[PDB]
RNA sequence: GUAAGCAGAACUGGCGAUGAGGGAUGCUCCUAACGCUUGGUUAAGGUGCCAAAAUGCUCGCUCAUCAGAUACCAUAAAAGGUGUUGGUUCAUAU
RNA sequence: UUCCUAUCAUUGAGACGCAGAAGUCUCAAAGUGUCGGAUUGUUCACCCGCCAAUAGGGAACGUGAGCUGGGUUUAGACCGUCGUGAGACAGGUUAGUUUUACCCUACUGAUGACUUGAUACUGCGACAGUAAUCCAACUUAGUACGAGAGGAACAGUUGGGU
């Protein structure tokens, strides 16, 4: 059982992110840049994947 | 989870042949769950697997390399009740690569930690130990 | 840098505040916080009419500017603190195991049984200022309650941490606790 | 010649034949060329300690979970940074 | 014997076109480990097998007063090609000596003078060196997850390798 409710507080630490490009790095949803030193604080991100 | 015995065949050994799949002899080749040595041989001991070539024996049983479990075995070793058992003869079984045993009876003793392991090479066996 | 620079924060009317150093005392009707501010260059200082409480740094550089907020916001969770408490409800989440959890509610420990269908168990004390009751009625919540928020708030993330899964996809198996609501208790 | 503490030239100056002071250390860089010496003054280069002389004065910038630090010289680049400090030019305080 | 990391495996993470299992990519990582054989003088190579994995390298292309002497590279001899010939060949072939430490240091062990007295016993511990590390089975469980095939993990128990 999943429950709907309870699946949109789940998915917000698991899924709703956002990931560094260079170094992998799980960011929140509206960064801009990295927070990591060994990427060089990066501005290129992308959304984390969701399964349909 | 076969507790440690004395290791009296190295791979160069040659055994005999209990079954009656028609092999006469052994030539171990390699042994299951060997590690890692610097120049030891690796060796097997009573009850466990091991590779196998038949030397003399039914023409389509040769050059291949089969797997077998050793029965008895020449060399001593001691069981927990504080004494040193040792066979007449090195000797073994032609089995599958599941660990089943090919030709069904068996000639012979068996040890007893073939017969502990294996379940099928007990019932047919004619006397353990 | 900047010559002057001071925000001003208001006490309301049933606490008490005794700043002196940089050391802040606040004692209200619940319990009461203690806490130090020896790292910042800043000079605290209560007013005549004594609900309200200046704060101020001269020679401010911009990275040391946004301390200044930085001291008003813990010293306005330390009011609401002891007026308020903070309550911080926890939600469990499973599809198939049912989770199964129990309390010394005094101490405070929190093992956690059948987590993910393991047999591991997992104890989790609390920081010394926070209890934690299970919550009657509603099925399935923890809800930790104390005066502090940061002893709170770690207390609760500590849960979060130790039923966390590995070696599989996380975002299929949603099985955890979580906090939903934070809150306070008294209105 | 891909380049080389590689090969071959032009002008002047050095090393070789040459110490002294500096570059921690270096045949070729810098200052400067040497009879034995007393006193005074500088050069290059330096003044926290090793080390003679500033923990001197005065104004900026920098925090490095591999800071940086003195020509020849003992390596670093393309490309990035909402880390911070200034500037240039548009648009409604950002 | 030690060192390096540009990590094959083992530890803890992050990403996925990650359901599970299996993987591929990346970060902290050199603490521990990297094997048995057939052919070749081989370095390389190519197979048979095991394994958690059979990663790549350096130290005067580590290491001959440490060995070995199969190869290369003397003198004997054979074949082929070249040369009118003596002879030649990064062409093949077989037979062919591997010397000395007792010196200094280094390293490994052994005694031993002397210091607010002699001699005896019990101690303190600056500093240096360090050690453990991998796998399997039983239950967990034919459970989680999956349309089905397939198919985990932690705690617990028992063994095995080095």
């Amino acid at each position: 059982i999943i429950e709907p409710s309870l699946a949109l507080l789940a998915q917000k630490y698991n899924c709703e992110k956002k990931v560094c490009r260079k170094c992998y790095a799980r960011l929140p949803p509206r960064a801009t840049n990295c927070r990591k030193k060994k990427c060089g604080h990066s501005n290129q991100l992308r959304p984390k994947k969701k399964p349909k | 989870s076969k507790m440690r015995v004395t290791l009296g065949l190295p791979v160069g050994a040659l055994i005999n042949c209990c079954d009656n799949s028609g092999a006469k002899n052994l030539y171990i080749i390699a042994v299951k769950g060997w590690g890692s040595c610097l120049n030891r041989l690796p060796a097997c001991s009573l009850g466990d697997l091991v590779l196998a070539t038949v030397k003399k024996g039914k023409p389509d049983l040769r050059k291949k390399v089969h797997m077998a479990i050793i029965v008895r075995q020449r060399r001593a070793w001691r069981r927990a009740e504080g004494y040193f058992i040792y066979f007449e003869d090195n000797a073994g079984v032609v089995a599958n690569n599941k660990g089943e045993m090919k030709g069904s009876a068996v000639t012979g003793p068996v040890g007893k930690e073939c017969a502990e392991l294996w379940p099928k090479i007990s019932a047919a066996a004619t006397a353990i130990c | 840098k900047s010559v002057y620079a001071c925000e001003t924060i208001t006490i309301p009317a049933g606490v008490t505040v005794d700043v002196k150093s940089r050391v802040v005392t606040v004692k209200g009707k619940y319990g009461e916080i203690t806490r130090a501010f020896r790292h910042l260059p800043v000079d605290i200082q209560k007013t005549k009419s004594g609900n309200r409480l200046k704060v101020e740094m001269w020679y401010g550089t911009c990275t040391d500017l946004s301390c200044i907020r930085t001291l008003c916001s813990h010293i306005k969770n330390m009011f609401t603190g002891v007026m308020k408490k903070f309550q911080y409800k926890m939600r469990f989440v499973y599809a198939h195991f049912p989770i199964n959890v129990n309390i010394s509610g005094n101490g405070t420990v929190v093992e956690i049984r059948n987590f993910l269908g393991e047999k591991r168990v997992r104890i989790v004390k609390m920081l010394p200022g926070v209890k934690c009751e299970k919550a009657t009625n509603v099925k399935d919540e923890i809800a930790l309650t104390g005066t502090d928020v940061e002893l709170v708030s770690r207390s609760a993330a500590l849960i979060h941490q130790s039923t966390l899964v590995r070696r599989k996809d996380i975002r299929k198996f949603l099985d955890g606790i979580y906090v939903s609501e934070t809150s306070t208790v008294e209105q």
